[PDB]
């Protein structure tokens, strides 16, 4: 017998499967209400202050 | 222009008896050596998966670092979906004795797709070929952890067979 | 459950007596037909989602007035609940091939559903039209092997009868 | 509603007669299916009186290393008589006037 | 059991002493008050299909975890286990306002039901959630405040029944606790 | 109650998952396993009464206080007793190899067995005893290794089910502790 | 209490014969894979804490109504408890594994766990849902297995040591089931 | 629930006594300050989808790198999960105005919050930078009085001294 | 602190018995380790000032923010602080790895650290970042053989299950 196979072929890691992207409409949705993340600002990395002396003012 | 399994939903099993089998294994030159060489590599399909995408981080750590690909356990496991897919394609060519099937259904449109998604191409093409460089060794039993069961003789022409199935895939992402 | 093993072990746990050869005898023709019947519960394995897609909505395209307001479909994710009710009984076919008895449908599926969908207004008729759909859409050599094809529309007429 | 009707279950509580019945069965019918919750609430609290009794020895024991707290012994087998004095007092201290039995109840649930 | 009429009489033979023209005057509203709790049982015995039914699927929408596999509400046993368990509690709640008193179901009801639910495991804090939605449906059936529902009634007021049966449901709720 | 399969689905129940190729494998290979748990079973039940007479009769000669006057097995009475109260043991043992399981004698047979010992004051050195001799009889009739019992199979290995058998005796011996 | 190398001495007390070649031989397959094993408990011990924060955080994801108020997993002092909870069980397995013996766990861990989860109101299906992802956490390390994280060994295999902590998990299953 | 009313009867328990006359002061001081703290709360009841909104866009104003992979806000259904943990906050704040101590805060909400905050990676200092800024802009004589202004206000830094 | 000798001492002395012959076995597998641990505490304290730069420089490329101004790495001085700050948990690996138990750090490094960490706004998952990164470092041909890679990279995987 040789009996080759086509069928939808997945496989896990640990805690998940490969094809939750595309679930079943049955098996996800409308568990909770949500938010939206806000725009977050990317500013520049600063410099220093030495002297461990204009801390204290 | 893909194979003469052209059949799209309808059933989709498809085996062959054993008297029509006899009338493929005296139609095939070393058809009893192509289909060893298919069952040294479908017996072992999980174990090869498993040691190419590890060891693609072995050599590639920085893939599992934040901001790597293969962080968030979802996109390690479609990491292994699509290692086992590159892997029963060219299982399939080695019995089918084509690329056919491969370059229309596996490898059409693998380059556009991995640089849509933002996967690494240099990654895959070295997951590839730690599943090409075992793969050569099975067929040949020279497997060093697990020696399988074969009859004497030699099987050299296809190694160097599956070689050119694995060679096409990293042409198809290059 | 209800299967080949529990049902010759409560029969000499009901007669206070060890097991005897028609014990035995019952249990060879588990292992004559679990190579007929794991690989329906294989093929089902990993075709469900497609499989009760098209089963879930063979009864909305029936009974068209669910979507109502007043009804069992009336938002969206009462819909979604539907699939989710349909997906439970795919899984338990699943596991009545698995077990090779019918323990796993009428201990987790059945016992109470006529209790649960009086009371929550769910008509049958519609779970029922969506077990029948598959039971139909289904070919002997494309989908299955030849018997493996059997033993998964012999459990799915068990929710059939037990639905009616 | 789920049936024709809705009787109680015969597996609830006080459900039988219980007025001109024998002593045997008088008994029989007033513990008829409590037992179970009564046993489960007495291996509840006998681990919550192994638990606690844990989490303080980690002090007693910190970072995996005894102190001078716990010395059990001094002189050679010092903690076989030791052994004995701290159960046997356990029983003797479980034979108590019945006084006592709730003026221990009231007053561990005054402190604590 | 005891109504309120033999309520006050067991609390007169503390006494042993004659139930007076002075003390029958708390239980002679309550007749001219009876035609009012008769209008008020068969409000809530009407639709008690529906009272037990938006209590459970109540219950559930707020704790979803109740139905994920494993639960308490789990299989199509449990479920419709639980959908008895929920209405012999109503139909003593029910016994107990047409009779004026509690001695219906605090002796043949929650006497021994503490117990009963800690020996199968069943949670408490779903239970009281069932028990307390029940509540506030029944005051807005006792008065003719529901929102879907309306019926037919004389003019007056209610507000001592719609007290009183809020006073048996929060009983029911402390013994199970 | 639950055989082999059983604890499968009962496994993929919590995780409510469709049982995939990855766990029938372990289960195809107790079917291909089928034909020696049959003819292991068969080996234990053909000579029962053998054991259960040697346990009890090989208990009682390495402990002669045992039917002494003041021992648990001095009368008729508390000895026909011993003679049951091994072989109702023995019995659900048996099912629990023929099923695959300990689901079976967990659930019928030992849960409750520690307190009713207690009660009756039967010793604890003597019941695991005769259950430490049956768990050798049983390893030495599945493969064959009884002296003068020499039952003829087919060539192979069972030291799977010289495992499965010996796990059982010793979990008996830690409930009748 | 007990490791394997005292299980054997208190097994043949009973016996009261002296130690041989009849029971020595599975000790020396002990020690002569001894390095195996206490080259397994370290990856556990070194990986642990990111264990159950996967496997408390795995809970959840696949219920979500244990933190929905009614759950037990709603107040920040119930998710708190819930590590610690959680945080035990795999300790006492960690004993286990060392002492190669499940003495440890199944006494001083396990009895009287069955009857306080059921006491506190502890849903029992949503711990055994956590403990099954810690044995599946054990075995991708005891082998390296896992995805995301290898470690380098000596070249060899440890078979035995997954196998017995996939003994050691469901113990700790069965105890509250 | 630590409430005034409990401390003065813990301590009246744990003495052995009655009801003295001497915590019926502090009874009195409960309804002249009952009026100025319960709409302190009666306004947060119909405020508190708007303000808590508000409060998390300067989480990340402050903030911003919580974006990137590996922190706590990568992917949008944690980004849902930081309202919901910002929202529980703001409700206890909440109950505990209508109790009058700061009951259901410190047993609820704080005992607890320490340990798996550092568990998953997550920082105090984006949590009390979103309660810093709903402290701050809210002027006392346009909202409220100038009592609720100050006992509600008194709440929300209990947070950030406990939590700092 | 915590050794093999000292822990296997006390017992002796806390159950009131002699030096067993139990506790000479144990000091006897210190000698199996001796000349196995003892080559990496001599290998890192001729290593440290140069992989106190580039592991001190690891965190600050994943957590750039710490540099921003108002955060407790504003100024220059502070990081001069912070470089020796993780010069005194390695400086204890090389106390650790002499000694064979993790005595001068279950005593000295994580004793009382998360109650320092709270008070002065220290963010845990920087040392996270700092010493982690030199267990993705180590190469067991090149720098130190495989005891080493299974002894140091062990005692830096138990300060991480500390650190959160
Ligand atoms: C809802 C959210 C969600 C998750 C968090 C994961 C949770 C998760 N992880 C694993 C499974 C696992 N989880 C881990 C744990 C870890 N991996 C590591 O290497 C680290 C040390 C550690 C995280 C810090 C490991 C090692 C495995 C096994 C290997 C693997 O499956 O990837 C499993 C087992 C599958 C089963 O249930 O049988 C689950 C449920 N899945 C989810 O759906
Ligand atoms: C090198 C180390 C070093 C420091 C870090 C600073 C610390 C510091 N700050 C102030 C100074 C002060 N600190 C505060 C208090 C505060 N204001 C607020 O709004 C906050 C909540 C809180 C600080 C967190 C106030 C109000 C003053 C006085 C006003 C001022 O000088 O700015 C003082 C008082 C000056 C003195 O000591 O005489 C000191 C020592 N000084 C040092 O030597
Ligand atoms: C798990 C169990 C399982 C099943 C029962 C089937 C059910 C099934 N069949 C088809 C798919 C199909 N089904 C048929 C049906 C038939 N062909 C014929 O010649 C007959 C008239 C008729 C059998 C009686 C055909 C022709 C297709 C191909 C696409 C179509 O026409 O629907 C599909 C759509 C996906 C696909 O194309 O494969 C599904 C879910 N599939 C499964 O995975
Ligand atoms: C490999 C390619 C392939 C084939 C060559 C055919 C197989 C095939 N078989 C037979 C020949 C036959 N076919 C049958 C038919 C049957 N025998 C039985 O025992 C059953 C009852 C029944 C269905 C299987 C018989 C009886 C013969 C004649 C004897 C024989 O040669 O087997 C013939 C005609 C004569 C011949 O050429 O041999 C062909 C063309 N099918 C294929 O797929
Ligand atoms: C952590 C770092 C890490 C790695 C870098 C890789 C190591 C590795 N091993 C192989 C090589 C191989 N891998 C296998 C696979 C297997 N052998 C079996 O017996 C099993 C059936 C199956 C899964 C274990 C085989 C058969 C070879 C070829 C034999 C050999 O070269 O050793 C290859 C491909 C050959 C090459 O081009 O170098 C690599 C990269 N694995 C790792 O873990
Ligand atoms: C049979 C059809 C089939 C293909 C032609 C290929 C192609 C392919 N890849 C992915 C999708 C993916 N493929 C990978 C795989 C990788 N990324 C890496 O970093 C590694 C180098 C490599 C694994 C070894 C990942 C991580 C995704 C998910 C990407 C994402 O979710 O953003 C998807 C899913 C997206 C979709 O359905 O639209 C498909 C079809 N895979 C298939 O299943
Ligand atoms: C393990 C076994 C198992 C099952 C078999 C199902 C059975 C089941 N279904 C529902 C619940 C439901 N079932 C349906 C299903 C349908 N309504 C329709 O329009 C159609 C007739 C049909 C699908 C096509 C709907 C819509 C609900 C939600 C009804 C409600 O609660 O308002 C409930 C109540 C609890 C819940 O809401 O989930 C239960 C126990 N659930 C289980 O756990
Ligand atoms: C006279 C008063 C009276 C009652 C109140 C019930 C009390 C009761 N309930 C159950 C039994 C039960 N009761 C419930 C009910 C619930 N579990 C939940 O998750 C929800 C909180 C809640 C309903 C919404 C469930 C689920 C069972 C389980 C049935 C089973 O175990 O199969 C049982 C045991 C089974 C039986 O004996 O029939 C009893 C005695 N019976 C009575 O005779
Ligand atoms: C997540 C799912 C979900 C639901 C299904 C509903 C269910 C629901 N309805 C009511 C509340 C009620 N439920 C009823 C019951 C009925 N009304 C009628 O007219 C009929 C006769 C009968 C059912 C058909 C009544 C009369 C009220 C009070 C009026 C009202 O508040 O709507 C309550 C009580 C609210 C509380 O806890 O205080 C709940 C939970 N709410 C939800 O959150
Ligand atoms: C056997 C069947 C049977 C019944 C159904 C009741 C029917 C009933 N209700 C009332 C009469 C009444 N019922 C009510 C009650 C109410 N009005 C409201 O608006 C509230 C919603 C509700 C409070 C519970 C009031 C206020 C009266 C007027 C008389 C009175 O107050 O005593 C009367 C006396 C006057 C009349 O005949 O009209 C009767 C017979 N009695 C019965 O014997
Ligand atoms: C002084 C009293 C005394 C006895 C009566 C015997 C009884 C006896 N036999 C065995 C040991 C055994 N007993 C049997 C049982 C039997 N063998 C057969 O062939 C029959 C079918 C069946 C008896 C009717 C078997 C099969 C073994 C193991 C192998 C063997 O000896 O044959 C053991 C276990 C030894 C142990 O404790 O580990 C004992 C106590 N021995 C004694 O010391
Ligand atoms: C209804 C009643 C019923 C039975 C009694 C058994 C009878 C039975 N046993 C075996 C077959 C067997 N039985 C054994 C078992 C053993 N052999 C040994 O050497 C060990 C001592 C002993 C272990 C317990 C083995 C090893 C085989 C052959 C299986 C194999 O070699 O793979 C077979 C298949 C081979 C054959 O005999 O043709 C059958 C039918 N089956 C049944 O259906
Ligand atoms: C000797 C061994 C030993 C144990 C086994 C545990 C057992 C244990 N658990 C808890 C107590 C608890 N344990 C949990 C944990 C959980 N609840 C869930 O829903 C999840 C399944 C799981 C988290 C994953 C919770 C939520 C509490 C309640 C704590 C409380 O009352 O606030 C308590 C004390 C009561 C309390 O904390 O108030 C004890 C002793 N502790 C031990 O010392
Ligand atoms: C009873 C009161 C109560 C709380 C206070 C919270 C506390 C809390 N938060 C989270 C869980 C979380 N909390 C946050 C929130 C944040 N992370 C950030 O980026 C910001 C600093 C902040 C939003 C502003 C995030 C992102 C998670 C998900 C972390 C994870 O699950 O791994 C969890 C784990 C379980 C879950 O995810 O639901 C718990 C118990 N939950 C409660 O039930």
């Amino acid at each position: 017998r040789v009996a080759v196979a086509f069928e939808k072929i997945d496989a896990a890691s640990n805690g998940v499967k490969a094809n939750s992207n595309n679930k079943p409409f049955w098996k996800s949705g409308a568990t909770t209400k949500n938010y939206v993340a806000p725009e977050a600002p990317a500013q520049s990395e600063p410099e220093t202050l030495d002297d461990a002396a204009y801390q204290r003012y | 222009a893909f194979s003469r399994v052209v059949v799209n939903s309808d059933a989709k099993a498809a085996y062959v008896g054993g008297s029509d089998l006899q009338a493929l294994k005296s139609f095939i030159a070393d058809g009893n050596k192509r289909l060893d060489a298919v069952n040294s590599i479908v017996s072992n399909a999980s174990c090869m998966v498993s040691d190419a995408v590890s060891g693609m981080i072995c050599e590639n750590p920085g893939l599992i670092s934040p901001g790597g690909n293969c962080y968030t356990n979802r996109r390690m496991a479609a990491c292994l979906r699509d290692g086992e897919i590159i892997l029963r394609y060219v299982s399939y060519a080695l019995l089918a004795g084509d690329a056919s099937v491969l370059e229309d259904r596996c490898l059409n449109g693998l380059k556009e797709t991995y640089i849509a998604l933002g996967v690494p191409t240099n990654s895959s093409i070295r997951a590839v070929s730690i599943m090409k460089a075992q793969a050569v060794a099975f067929i040949t039993n020279t497997a060093t952890e697990r020696k399988m069961s074969f009859a004497a003789g030699d099987c050299t022409s296809l190694a160097s067979e599956v070689a050119s199935y694995f060679d096409r895939v990293g042409a198809a992402i290059s | 459950m209800k299967s080949v093993i529990t049902t010759v072990v409560s029969a000499a746990d009901a007669a206070g007596r060890f097991p005897s050869n028609s014990d035995l005898e019952s249990i060879q023709g588990n292992i004559q037909r679990s190579a007929a019947r794991l690989e329906a519960a294989e093929k089902l394995a990993g075709n469900h989602e497609a499989v009760v897609k098209e089963a879930g909505d063979a009864c909305f395209a029936k009974y068209a007035y669910l979507k109502n307001p007043g009804e069992a479909g009336e938002n969206q994710e009462k819909i979604n609940k539907c699939y989710r009710d349909v997906d439970h009984y795919m899984r338990l076919v699943n596991y009545c091939l698995v077990v090779g008895g019918t323990g796993p449908l009428d201990e987790w599926g059945i016992a109470g559903a006529r209790e649960v969908y009086r009371t929550l207004n769910l008509p049958t008729s519609a779970y029922v039209a969506s077990i029948a759909y598959t039971r139909d859409r289904l070919c002997v050599p494309r989908d299955m092997s030849a018997q493996a094809g059997v033993e998964f529309s012999a459990y799915l007429d068990y929710l059939i009868n037990a639905l009616s | 509603l789920t049936g024709y009707d809705s009787k109680s279950s015969p597996n609830f509580p006080n459900r039988a007669a219980t007025r001109e019945r024998r002593t045997v069965s008088f008994n029989a019918r007033v513990a008829r299916n409590k037992s179970q919750a009564k046993k489960i609430l007495e291996k509840a609290d006998e681990f919550f009186a192994r638990s606690v009794t844990m989490q303080y020895k980690a002090f007693a024991c910190p970072n995996g290393v005894y102190d001078i707290q716990c010395t059990e012994g001094t002189v050679k087998g010092a903690a076989y008589e030791k052994r004995a004095m701290a159960v046997s007092a356990a029983f003797r201290a479980k034979q108590a006037s019945p006084a006592a039995k709730a003026r221990a109840l009231f007053e561990n649930r005054r402190h604590a």
